[PDB]
RNA sequence: AAUCCAUGACCAAAGAAUCGUCACAAAUCGAAGCUUACAAAAUGGAGUAAAAUUUUGUUUACUCAGUAAUAUGCUUUGGGUUGAAAGUCUCCCACCAAUUCGUAUGCGGAAAACGUAAUGAGAUUUAAAAAUAAUUGUUUAAAUCAACUCAUUAAGGAGGAUGCCC
RNA sequence: AAACCAUAGUUAUGACGAUUGCUCUUUCCCGUGCUGGAUCGAGUAACCCAAUGGAGCUUACUAUUCUUGGUCCAUGGAUU
């Protein structure tokens, strides 16, 4: 009767898997080694098919082509790693727990999926992002004194 | 009652003891906000409670006004000061003797500035806490228009 | 009657009497109950009161908004405001078998 | 609030020294627990059941999180807190409770054989029971013992970070998973994230789908999770304190 | 002695209310604060600079909190200043079962101190 | 012909309610609200305790508003909402002692290509529906009933006649 | 350069859990019967969804794919 769906937020971001080397422990300063970059090597159609093959081997056949009808990358940019993945209200939990079963890239380890925020509309999403982006620059502002 | 901390420094201070905090505020705050050194200044400090006399409060601060020499060519300011509930009185204090002074036809120049004491205590569960701002009003008030202070971060009144 | 906590009053709506056995229950709900994890706790077992306890109806109850409760407009009986030694008292609707507390303000009209 | 339960400390006997490198790696996942965001963390160390206990009180923690912790915690603005678990296989080399109970805040169990399960139901002073995931699980999950644990106050633990370790163990940690789910009959279930490298920790999100197409529904894995955890947490402190 | 004391004088032209809240002394410390971050936010389409906020007697404390929590948590450089309001209070002089409240009525000025606190972007 | 039982056809009404839960000094699939600033402690508040001072006056240490506020919390509701949100249907959402439908016209109604009431008639041979403005899969009737269309009946008071309880 | 305004407001109204009530069928009981009580079950539908507000009309709905009231010079059986 009519299409419903569902947006979802997600980010990459690197740990500093480095045990030689000591860290500063505060809020900043981990915000900041983990919020680095992303590497050259990214795309949307390199996430998307990275994120297919992960759907692929964890669910299956039918678990993949269920939730593959309507599985599109909308908006993304390699300068913040912030994406937003449109999908159905009927797999976004699917959707989701591959998001989090996300391994590695092929050319590029050590990284995480982080879902942020789901909702069935793009302009609360962008709400939300730009809310988060505002308050990422106050603790900025507050360490750098 | 768990602690008090000041510019992201632990203290040793107490909110219900007024002597305390009036001698930590009268010692450390004030002169990391302005110096007497470098200037020609002549400051009195006074901290204001809610148990003091309004009227022997105006007593002592008409008579502040005019301690120092006029001879050396001083500019004399007064410090009053004073946090939590009793800056109510303070505020009372201070207009009332602004209104008992402007009535000669002269003029009183105020320099306002407000900071805060973080303190910490135990929330609903005993897994939270709960963190409490007490604010700290300072008033620098003189008869003469330029003072050589360090009063930029100041607000002129 | 004013709701201090959590429910929606309407029209038509009984206005029951706190009972004496059940009086510390009803004081530690209006003063908090939280749970662990630290919001406030409404999931709990209701000491349903007895029937003799009418002392009033409300006949205007609409959710206030300028306040952000619920506010009833009722008619309590004089005896039985005296004979309370507390202003708390249990509201419910006439469909709904949930009782919600409050405090009354007696208006004078 | 989010609270985890099950960060494995790198060092499973007494003998065993701790390293700078382990301690460098466990506060870079603590860190990255942070920044994920949780507020409530819950080291937890392994020993085995046949290793001999030591002839003291002010030794039995190799953690002092006071020392080593306490300026993350003043820091970055989080808690730690002591957990033990207890991998028993027979009943032989032990009975003793009373003097670990009194170090430590919280005390699991890891039955791997027939008996250890009739044990852990039967007289053990425990808060959580946790299987080996990764491999086979000892015999069947049936409901004659873990309603009974259940009903005392003993939750069944789940570790979502033994499926995250390599390939193979995924689909035995899905069938041992699956089979407490079916068995516990989703009302004692605490999860908890057994991962000591920060690239297997994941969010609220991801774990909350990961267990509700797993087969717990949505209202169970929160309130379960949240209240669960916090309750044990409080219990824990409770009886550490008196 | 019987005395009821009325609000005083408001004289707000247009737009002076709009970007101005008036700390109650029952008024929530995060209503507040979502009041005053919606009011930051659309002062600069309401054509101001400063949010202002007033409150006197009781509600001083928490109004200074409000003021020194955005003083330093977003950074906005904040300004008080001490200002004397008038209120007048209608009380009964003395000069049958009658109703107090239907009574003759006199009124008086009396002064209390206040403080305003302006909030930039 | 009366009553009962079962089926079928047609007309009319309505669209069950209540409770709890979902991380981030902000969040949620969303939304609103907790702002006519005071505890008569500003007619330069009310008192207690110590020193000194020939009392005033002054310097320290405290009490009183207690039904007290309790820090991103807290309360509410969210697809037929006036039973159809659907539909290329109609109309109101500025006035006009009047080139402005100055329309006392069956009743109600601001208007309505709007509801309903009494009587008579009608069927491409008809005022008009079919086999040479909107809507509907079937799309009024054509033994009787039921349904559609059109043609008449201006409001109030008084007198006489008839029918019913009386 | 705004007039920005909904006890839903711009195509959002999500995820399940629990309780009461209704239809028929399965059985028991007091006193034939009772808006009777208690289990053993199923069902709670279909038409369809707002985008500024109100009224009128028409058109879609309710077959083990929830219901209710009445009528019938409709037929079927029985008594007078
Ligand atoms: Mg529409």
């Amino acid at each position: 009767v009519r299409l419903k769906s569902r947006y979802i937020l997600f980010e990459i971001i690197f740990p500093p898997t480095d045990t030689n080397v000591e860290e500063s422990v505060s809020k900043a300063d981990i915000l900041l080694s983990h919020h680095r970059a992303s590497p050259a090597d990214v795309s949307i159609k390199s996430i998307l098919q990275e994120i297919r093959r992960s759907l692929s081997l964890n669910l299956g056949d039918y678990g993949s082509a269920k939730c593959n009808s309507l599985l599109q990358l909308k908006y993304f940019s390699n300068k913040t790693s912030t994406g937003i993945i449109r999908c159905h209200r009927e797999d976004c939990d699917l959707v989701i727990m591959a998001l989090m079963l996300m391994s590695k890239i092929g050319d590029v380890d050590g990284l995480i999926v982080n879902p942020v925020k789901v909702s069935g509309t793009i302009k609360k999403i962008e709400q939300f992002a730009m809310r988060r982006n505002s308050k990422i620059l106050n603790i900025i502002k507050c360490s750098q004194s | 009652i768990n602690g008090v901390y000041y510019n992201e420094i632990s203290r040793d201070l107490d909110i219900s003891s007024s002597t305390q905090c009036l001698r930590f505020l009268k010692e450390t705050v004030i002169p990391s906000l302005a110096n007497n050194g470098n200037n020609s200044t002549s400051i009195q400090y006074h901290g204001i409670s809610k148990n003091d006399n309004i009227k022997k409060s105006v007593n002592k601060l008409d008579k502040q006004i005019n301690m120092a020499d006029r001879s050396l060519g001083l500019q004399q300011v007064v410090c009053i000061f004073s946090y939590g509930p009793h800056i109510q009185k303070m505020l009372s204090i201070l207009e009332i003797f602004k209104k008992g002074y402007i009535k000669n036809n002269k003029k009183i120049y105020q320099w306002n500035k407000l900071t805060s004491f973080d303190i910490k205590r135990e929330g609903r569960n005993e897994l939270q806490e709960e963190r409490l701002k007490v604010p700290i009003l300072v008033t620098l008030v003189s008869d003469s228009e330029i003072i050589d202070l360090n009063l930029h971060s100041f607000t002129k009144q | 009657c004013t709701l201090l906590e959590r429910g929606h009053p309407k029209d038509n709506a009984r206005i029951y009497q706190v009972p004496e056995k059940d009086l510390e229950h009803w004081l530690q709900l209006a003063k908090g109950v939280y749970r662990p994890n630290g919001r406030k706790d409404h999931d709990l077992k209701i000491p349903l009161p007895e029937v003799h306890d009418l002392i009033g109806f409300i006949t205007s109850g609409t959710y206030h908004l300028n306040c952000g409760n619920g506010m009833g407009i009722g008619f309590i009986d004089h005896h039985a405001a005296i004979r309370q030694p507390t202003r708390y008292v249990l509201i419910r609707n006439v469909g709904t078998n949930t009782y919600r507390l409050g405090e009354w303000s007696k208006i004078s009209v | 609030m989010l609270v985890d339960l099950n960060v494995p400390w790198p060092q499973n006997s007494y003998a065993d020294k701790v390293t700078s490198q382990a301690v460098n790696n466990l506060i870079k996942t603590l860190s990255t627990l942070h920044m994920l965001g949780y507020t409530h963390i819950a080291i937890n160390f392994t020993v085995n059941h046949s290793e001999k206990f030591p002839n003291d009180v002010k030794l039995l923690n190799p953690i002092d999180i006071k020392r080593r912790f306490g300026e993350l915690m003043d820091r970055t603005g989080l808690k730690l807190y002591s957990r033990i678990t207890l991998i028993i296989d027979d009943p032989s080399k032990g009975q003793s409770l009373s003097k670990i109970s009194q170090a430590f805040d919280i005390v699991a169990a890891l039955p791997i054989s027939e008996k250890g399960l009739t044990l852990s139901t039967t007289n053990l002073d425990i808060d959580l029971l946790t299987f080996q995931y990764g491999s086979r699980l000892p015999t069947f999950l049936k409901h004659k013992s873990i309603c009974s644990c259940v009903n005392r106050g003993v939750k069944l633990e789940i570790v979502y970070g033994y499926a995250l370790r390599d390939v193979q163990a995924r689909r035995q940690f899905v069938s041992n998973v699956r089979s407490v789910i079916r068995s516990s009959r989703s009302r004692g279930i605490v999860i908890g994230s057994g991962a000591m490298s920060p690239l297997e920790c994941r969010n609220i999100l991801g774990v909350t789908s990961l267990i509700k197409n797993l087969g717990l529904p949505s209202d169970r894995c929160s309130k379960a999770m949240g209240d669960l955890a916090s309750l044990v947490l409080l219990n824990g402190r409770l009886r550490n304190k008196s | 002695k019987r005395v009821t004391k009325h609000p005083s004088l408001k004289t707000l032209t247009h737009k002076q209310i709009h970007t101005t809240i008036f700390v109650k002394s029952t008024t929530p410390y995060v209503s507040a604060l979502k009041r005053i971050n919606k009011f930051l936010d659309s002062v600069h389409k309401q054509g101001s600079s400063y949010v202002a906020v007033l409150g006197m007697g009781k509600a001083v404390e928490k109004t200074l909190a409000l003021g020194c929590h955005f003083q330093d948590q977003k950074n906005k450089k904040i300004e008080v200043y001490t200002k004397t309001i008038e209120v007048l209070d209608e009380v009964i002089t003395e000069g049958s079962d009658v109703e107090d409240d239907d009574k003759e009525t006199q009124l008086k000025k009396r002064a209390v101190s206040g403080v305003e606190l302006r909030i930039y972007v």
